[PDB]
RNA sequence: CGUCGUCAGCUCGUGCCGUGAGGUGUUGGGUUAAGUCCCGCAACGAGCGCAACCCCCGCCGUUAGUUGCCAGCGGUUCGGCCGGGCACUCUAACGGGACUGCCCGCGAAAGCGGGAGGAAGGAGGGGACGACGUCUGGUCAGCAUGGCCCUUACGGCCUG
């Protein structure tokens, strides 16, 4: 009945991250929903590479945001209190849900 | 011609972010105001140290500051009170309680940024430009790298026409993903102008 | 009882199931001949199963989504085939050679920049 | 193409008829893509042909394909900054294309209301022997095999 | 992109539709974009030099 | 039959006079065929697996045989001295020994110690050259 | 940054030929999208380029099942709305698969024409990727910048 969301920009560090999140619950008793991959967001920039003119020229750069979901079920005093306590890699942000 | 820059290129394999830090669209703009701001002062106070590569990370409300420098000698001097000093000026800068960290680089000749710094030098302190160019390309690939090359812009020794240099020695594959290629430019501000001093190693491949 | 077949078509994906029985065929709740109303190709959908001289056995039940309706037409063609090779493993010998296993890959290619769409220039005259 | 032969575009035949022709006869009609439309003015066309004509749409349609099948082209060479009107024998891949083509702007020519009613006039009077179609393919064959003294010039 | 400029829009301007954007970096007024603060020409040279985090060349 | 190298595909221009820059094909030959019996494999995708087999087979077709040789010989065999006119001229540059099977439309100056005889006729090739490697296995 | 131009070119090391400037390679035949390969040949290799390494789409596996999904069953206000499952579609990570690899003919070989098999067959479709250089090419009004000039106006506010 809590709910763990995790975005980031890097997938290796969000991945690795949720993989430890799971793990460590996990050892902490109660049954764990698994990490469920949600739909990526994706926002496009598009400039023109010259800087006064030639505006065929278009450089094309994005921007792309990562979801994850953990959604722990049948909370411990040990799981939640081992909870918020793991600290997070460089990227990684986390929100917690009930 | 028109290159495109060799970092950019290869930001999502063989290189990565010199900032590392994750923010919604409400705050993205301000953290990276911040995180420029962070980064001039670095290039105005630490310049003489042989500043190579500014790092930043945030974790919440943090900021881990880490600062690639050839001599860290110079960084820290007697009893840490330079780095003690920068510390405190970072942090009244922003106030999240900065925690700098510095790193030597090993074998400061496999350092682009490094290499590109050096030249310029050489060229503000009126060195010829293409025995310099040569020396810097040797110096390079005497320490390991598979491949070098050195270029300088142009307006050469005061002379009124501008003209490319130009030195490689060895493998330097722009085109090729998996090729680790680490990339240096720095600006000599001269008498007569400014020259723009590129260097590329080739270290490695994947 | 169930024979299930995928099947897919520029951006259009169907899902088929087939069970013996009379040889009705049902699209998302509906009618073949209703859900594709005046659609002159519609019949082509069922064509991998006269082939086999079935549509006299096998009814049909369709969930289809995404594309336009050329696309859900081409989808459940190549759906029945792969449901049909699925119930008479021996099908793929003859259905194969007519072009019904084939899942046809030409899909929408991306505008480009400098050009109006995708391949088209703009004009220019008084060179 | 230099290298290339561009191999020829293998249509897929029709349902109601089986057959390709009728395919190929279904495209030249159809125009902005609206093939559904194009479709349903052949079919009715066919249907009309069926009643004001008593065997099958499908014979008369290919009656007047061959009908308004040409065997004699002229093609312009540059020679001399001149243009040079060679006769040549058109391939059965040229005779349908000019065919079919011919028989669409005939019909379309036509002064009648309703397409369908344009393209199965035009179908009837070319399988007649008779009609802007037929007309326009014997101007192209007379003016073939009257400029042979400028045969000479291969091409 | 003079100096009296930047340090004008810097400020209240009696009115709220009176007030615009510049780039933070390079003070240009034309082609700013409000994710980054920065013009087109800085968004390149940043993204370039790696230091805006997840944001690479695309290719689709 | 023999530790004695061979050349049999075709007279590289610069075998002997150009030894340094063959010895390089020979060490690129070496490393390559060390790489393919290697669990380093796995790496280097298919397409490239297939540019170095390629590769590979290609040196071990040209330079098969040759690679025996450490450094210059201290004689060579040839069986016609005009078709390999450019490996007697390249033998003689360095100061080295020639034996050849010289027949009617060669010049007998340029081989030291020659066998007038046929260069045709498989059977005489044959018999002159079992009889060269026999003696070679004996006197060892 | 544009452009010739994603055109296929630009060179170097050693060797060899020439008194020498220089040549060779890099020419010739074939083939290719390509200085891409094969053969011939005093050349044998290499570097920057082509290609490939990267991304998207096309097929299939696993890992995962919420906010996405509903084949079977039980509810049902007819709504996947409920309980359920997560099979299927899908979402997003990691791999597999295609390399003329396998048969038939042909060629000295590169390769060519057919044939299974396969989702895809000979570059599978698209993108990123722009050599030595050419244009006194474009931009002192993105920014930086040497020189010259104004500094009660060529600076700076305000209304129209
Ligand atoms: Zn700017």
């Amino acid at each position: 009945k809590i709910r763990i969301k995790l975005r980031g920009f890097d997938h290796k560090t969000l991945d690795a991250s949720a993989q430890k999140i799971v793990e460590a619950a996990r050892r902490s008793g109660a049954q764990v929903s698994g990490p469920i991959p949600l739909p990526t967001r994706v926002r496009r920039f598009t400039v023109i590479r010259g800087p006064f003119k030639h505006k065929d020229s278009r450089e094309h750069f994005e921007l792309r945001t990562h979801n994850r979901l953990v959604d722990i079920i049948n909370p411990n005093r040990k799981t939640i209190e081992q909870l918020m306590t793991l600290d997070l890699p460089t990227g990684v942000e986390i929100e917690i849900k009930t | 011609g028109n290159k495109i820059h060799p970092i950019g290129f290869r930001l999502g394999i063989t290189r990565d972010w010199e900032s590392r830090w994750y923010a919604g669209k409400k705050q993205y703009r301000h953290l990276l105001l911040e995180d420029q701001r962070i980064r001039g002062l670095l290039e105005k106070e630490l310049y003489s140290a042989g500043l190579a590569r500014v790092d930043i990370e945030r974790a919440a409300d943090n900021v881990a500051v880490t600062v690639h420098v050839a001599k860290p000698g110079v960084v820290i001097g007697r009893g840490g009170e330079r780095i003690r000093v920068l510390r405190e000026e970072l942090a009244k800068l922003t106030g999240k309680n900065v925690a700098l960290n510095v790193q030597e680089v090993q074998n400061p000749n496999l350092s682009a940024p490094l290499v590109a710094q050096r030249v310029a030098e050489q060229i503000e302190r009126r060195f010829a430009v293409r025995r310099a160019i040569k020396q810097a390309v040797q110096r390079v690939m005497e320490s390991g790298a598979k491949g070098a090359k050195v270029i300088v812009s142009g307006r050469i020794g005061g002379a009124e026409q501008a003209r490319t240099e130009w030195a490689a020695q060895g493998r330097v594959p722009l085109h090729t993903l998996r090729a680790n290629i680490d990339y240096g430019f720095a600006l000599a501000r001269t008498t007569y102008g400014v020259l723009g001093v590129k260097a590329y190693i080739f270290l490695g491949e994947v | 009882e169930q024979y299930y077949g995928t099947g897919r078509r520029k951006e259009a994906v169907a899902r088929v199931f087939l069970r013996p029985g009379n040889g009705k065929v049902t699209v998302n709740g509906q009618d073949f001949n209703e859900y594709f109303q005046g659609l002159v190709r519609a019949v082509a959908a069922l064509e991998p199963l006269r082939a086999v001289d079935a549509l006299g056995h096998f009814d049909a039940y369709i969930t289809v989504r995404g594309g336009g309706k050329s696309g859900q037409i081409d989808a459940i063609k190549l759906g029945i085939a792969r449901a049909l090779v699925q119930y008479n493993p021996d099908y793929r010998a003859k259905l194969k050679p007519l072009g019904f296993l084939t899942r046809d890959a030409r899909v929408v290619e991306r505008k480009k920049y400098g050009k109006h769409k995708a391949r088209r220039a703009p004009q220019y005259s008084k060179r | 193409a230099r290298r290339r032969r561009a191999e020829v575009r293998q249509l897929q035949p029709d349902l109601v008829y089986g057959d390709v022709l009728v395919t190929a006869f279904i495209n030249k009609i159809m125009r902005d893509g609206k093939k559904n439309l194009a479709a349903r003015i052949f079919y009715d066309a066919c249907k009309i042909i069926q009643e004001k004509t008593g065997q099958e749409p499908l014979k008369v349609f290919k009656q007047a394909v061959e009908n308004v099948k040409p065997r004699m082209e002229v093609r312009s060479r540059r020679v001399g900054g001149a243009n040079y009107q060679v006769p040549m024998e058109v391939s059965p891949r040229r005779q349908q294309s000019l065919a079919l083509r011919w028989l669409v702007q005939a019909a379309n020519q036509r002064p009648e209301r309703r397409a369908a009613v344009r393209i199965a006039h035009e179908l009837m009077d070319a399988a007649e022997g008779k009609g802007g179609a037929v007309k326009k393919k014997e101007d192209v064959e007379r003016m073939a095999e009257a400029n042979r003294a400028y045969a000479h010039y291969r091409w | 992109a003079r100096k009296a400029l930047i340090e004008k829009a810097k400020r209240t301007p009696k009115f709220k539709v009176r007030a615009y954007t510049r780039c933070v970096r390079c003070g240009r007024a034309r082609s700013v974009y409000r994710f980054f603060g920065l013009c087109r020409i800085c968004l390149r040279e940043l993204a370039h030099k790696g230091q805006l985090p997840g944001v690479r060349k695309a290719s689709w | 039959r023999a530790g004695m190298p061979y050349v049999n595909q075709r007279w590289l221009g610069g075998m002997l006079t150009n030894f340094k820059t063959i010895s390089q094909r020979v060490h690129r030959l070496e490393e390559l065929e060390a790489l393919f019996a290697s669990p380093e494999i796995e790496e280097r995708p298919k397409k490239e697996q297939v540019r170095l087999k390629h590769e590979l087979e290609r040196l071990q077709k040209y330079l098969s045989g040759f690679r025996l040789l450490k450094r210059l010989p201290d004689a060579i065999f040839v069986v016609d001295p005009t078709k390999e006119a450019i490996a007697v001229r390249e033998a003689r540059k360095l100061f080295i020994p020639v034996i050849a099977l010289a027949d009617t439309d060669s010049d007998p100056d340029l081989v030291d110690y020659i066998i007038p005889g046929n260069d045709d006729a498989i059977r005489s090739i044959q018999l002159i050259l079992s009889r060269a490697v026999d003696l070679i296995i004996q006197a060892r």
